[PDB]
RNA sequence: CAUAUUAUUAUCUUAUUAUUUAUAUAAUAUUUUUUAAUAAAUAUUAUUAAUUUAUAUUUAUUUAUAUCAGAAAUAAUAUGAAUUAAUGCGAAGUUGAA
RNA sequence: CUAGAGUCUAGUAGUAUGAAUACAAUUAUUUAUAAUAUAUAUAUAAAUAAUAAAUGAAAAUGAAAGUAUUCCACCUGAAGAGUACGUUAGCAAUAAUGAAACUCAAAACAAUAGACGGUUACAG
RNA sequence: UUUUAUAUAUAUAUAAUAAGGAAAAGUAUUUAUAAGAAUAUGAUGUUGGUUCAGAUUAAGCGCUAAAUAAGGACAUGACACAUGCGAAUCAUACGUUUAUUAUUGAGAUAAUAAAUAUGUGGUGUAAACGUGAGUAAUUUUAUUAGGAAUUAAUGAACUAUAGAAUAAGCUAAAUACUUAAUAUUAUAUAAAAAUAAUUUAUAUAAUAAAAAGGAUAUAUAUAUAUAUAUUUAUCUAUAGUCAAGCCAAUAAUGGUUUAGGUAGUAGGUUUAUUAAGAGUUAAACCUAGCCAACGAUCCAUAAUCGAUAAUGAAAGUUAGAACGAUCACGUUGACUCUGAAAUAUAGUCAAUA
């Protein structure tokens, strides 16, 4: 019951909601330049340095 | 970084040296261990030719 | 000293199974060399069933490795124990003077 | 208590108001310097004693038992018990670590009034 | 203070001088909410335990008991089980068996009615149901807008599209089985950039891997085939959906009176296996590592969790019955076939009864 409270005090749970596209579409520019964005690299980085 | 099980417990791999003061660390040691030796042989020479020149005397 | 169950193993035994060795006048398919029985036509010529022959697919036999589970040894996890250590309580008291 | 040396040496063993930082009103003494001309009943410091505020269950503390910060060690009712078992070292002695069940509603601390003591004196 | 004046040696001692004065009327929601009592003492204050007041239950028992509605109900011996049920279905897959009518002469063939699930076959029992033994993580649970090996020429069973559905054998016959026919990856060339690789396109190589007919009608012709249509099946391919396998980070009970543990152990390089990484398993060769007083290893105990239940003011604590999610198991252990997925409640072997 406590716990409940944390989710509008809803006690039992729907299944999670599907998605019906499961990856971004070409139309929505902003997923893609994201995705096309230089990657940075540094104290929060994402890949593998250039002479790693 | 995160990569594919490498062994039974190397799930990791060296992405980028943020800094390398461990390397600075070889490096200068091994740099040392002749750079102070250049020197303490010329103070030895000089130390010794002191003693000789006081040695005339 | 006695009972019980998991775990392991330079040990003993081993179902089945997996690979792995070797052997089959061992089989089955096809490929040869061949032997009988049968058909058509003027000596046959081919056909099926069997004889030898060398490629696959298995069977039996074995070589090695592992292996359920059983013993034997060890250890623990328990359960009981004559014999035995300490301490808790209480009954009205008994004895010392710490 | 153990070894080596001729009684000594070398030992084993490890018992029998935490530390630091910032701050915090006086008085009186001293104490050590720094001055100024014995006198400035001289100022700056630390030691000692009584305080104030503050703290505390109080006794009492009173520049710490106060206000705050940081680090460590320790405690969780009495008795069983620093006992048993096991381990750790030790020739051993010992030491360290160290429970559990049972029993109880106790137990303890400061202080108050008392009667008690060969407790002290003193009186009437 | 500042500015200057005299004097003395830019500076020093003295004397004087000072700019800061403004006025005006009118212009709630406040949030969360925590109480103690008895018992010490000759009496007081404090420490300190013990008990009590509250709520609840997977409840049990004592006494008692009316009707109705709803929610639950072997937590213990994953102990053993009498008896009946819980998984069948398809006759439009193949076969059989009759009755009538017609043609043929004991049967044969058609049409129509039936019977046949004790013969050959297809689909279903990997789910659901129950349980909580094992399991302290070597594959378990929870969480992440987590990943790759950058997961298969896997569809399991439906959707939307195209196509194809051939020949023999063995079965008594076939939609049963065999044999055969036809229908993404690796190379090489370039292009880029989300690049020190991936992706794209092209051209080759192999892809190269299949199938099945039944039910009705009709139309041909010569009962025989054949050819269309309607139905229901079958196979391949693209995508969608639903799904799977693997790894990471954080957390997950008590005992160190369990202090050292580990030799596939910790890491590297190859090979086999897998769709796929990895001492996961098997082989080989190297290095000496890895974990540990922030508690390893060992032992005991335990299925885990929630938007579930109980409680509290809350942090939390407890349960894991009921509702739901995940895992494991179906008397015990190992292995094998099928399959995409199983050490399957299957099969073989063994153990127990
Ligand atoms: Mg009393
Ligand atoms: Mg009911
Ligand atoms: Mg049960
Ligand atoms: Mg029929
Ligand atoms: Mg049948
Ligand atoms: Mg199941
Ligand atoms: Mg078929
Ligand atoms: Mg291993
Ligand atoms: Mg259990
Ligand atoms: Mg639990
Ligand atoms: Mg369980
Ligand atoms: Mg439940
Ligand atoms: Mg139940
Ligand atoms: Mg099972
Ligand atoms: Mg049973
Ligand atoms: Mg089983």
């Amino acid at each position: 019951g406590k716990g409940a409270a944390k989710y509008g005090f809803k006690s039992g749970v729907f299944p999670t909601t599907r998605s019906i596209l499961k990856s971004p579409t070409t139309k929505q520019t902003d997923i893609i330049n994201k995705v096309k964005s230089p990657k940075p690299k540094g104290v929060l980085g994402i890949g593998y340095a250039k002479g790693v | 970084e995160a990569t594919r099980p490498l062994s039974k417990r190397k799930f990791f791999a060296i992405a980028e040296i943020i800094r390398n003061k461990g390397q600075q660390f070889a490096l200068y040691e091994s740099e040392a261990q002749l750079s102070v030796a250049k020197e303490e042989a010329q103070k030895a020479k000089e130390f010794l030719d002191k003693r000789s020149v006081r040695e005339n005397k």
